[PDB]
């Protein structure tokens, strides 16, 4: 006969490229977003302008 | 500045052309206030002048004379009342910058003055 080499996902090295979260209400959610906010640094020039 | 006298000559020719072409310089020179400050690069400046209120409400970055006054070349300042002999008594007087045109083709010029008086209506 022959066995079946089982594999799990969290043991792979690939898991570190993504954050996995169970969300058992996903079948209900309409379009969902995520909000960023970034603030660029600035440097002080001088002279006329 | 370089080449300055030449530029003054050319500007003279410009204004004399302006009056000849019946587009008068008073329709080409709006007046701002008196300058107080400036920062200059090489041949590029940023002047700063008052626009309302009294001059000495400002604050110049000289540190020898923080406040200032208003300076006008006395050669051009033409008083009126003492000129017209109104017999009046000097109180608060207005200040008018006036232009004087003269029109004779290829022989014409412009005269400037700064006039003070109590007269609200020159006319």
């Amino acid at each position: 006969c022959s066995t079946l080499s089982l594999v799990r996902f969290l043991e792979l090295g690939l898991s570190v490229a993504c954050v996995c979260t169970k969300f058992p209400e996903l079948s209900y959610v309409a379009e969902g977003t995520i909000q960023f906010e970034v603030q660029q640094p600035m440097i002080a020039r001088d002279g006329p302008h | 500045d370089r080449r300055t006298a030449a530029r003054l000559e050319r500007f003279a020719t410009v204004l004399r052309a302006m009056i000849r072409s019946h587009v008068f310089p008073h329709r080409a020179l709006h007046v701002l206030g008196g300058l107080l400050g400036h920062v200059t690069q090489d041949r590029l400046a940023s002047v700063t002048c008052v626009a309302r209120g009294d001059q000495e409400a400002a604050r110049t970055n000289d540190m020898a004379a923080r406040r200032s006054q208003v300076h006008v070349p006395a050669c051009a300042l033409m008083d009126v009342d003492r000129e017209l002999r109104l017999g009046g008594d000097d109180g608060l007087r207005f200040a008018y910058l006036v232009f004087v045109y003269t029109q004779r083709h290829r022989r014409e010029a412009l005269r400037v003055h700064v006039a003070v008086s109590r007269l609200p209506e020159l006319g």
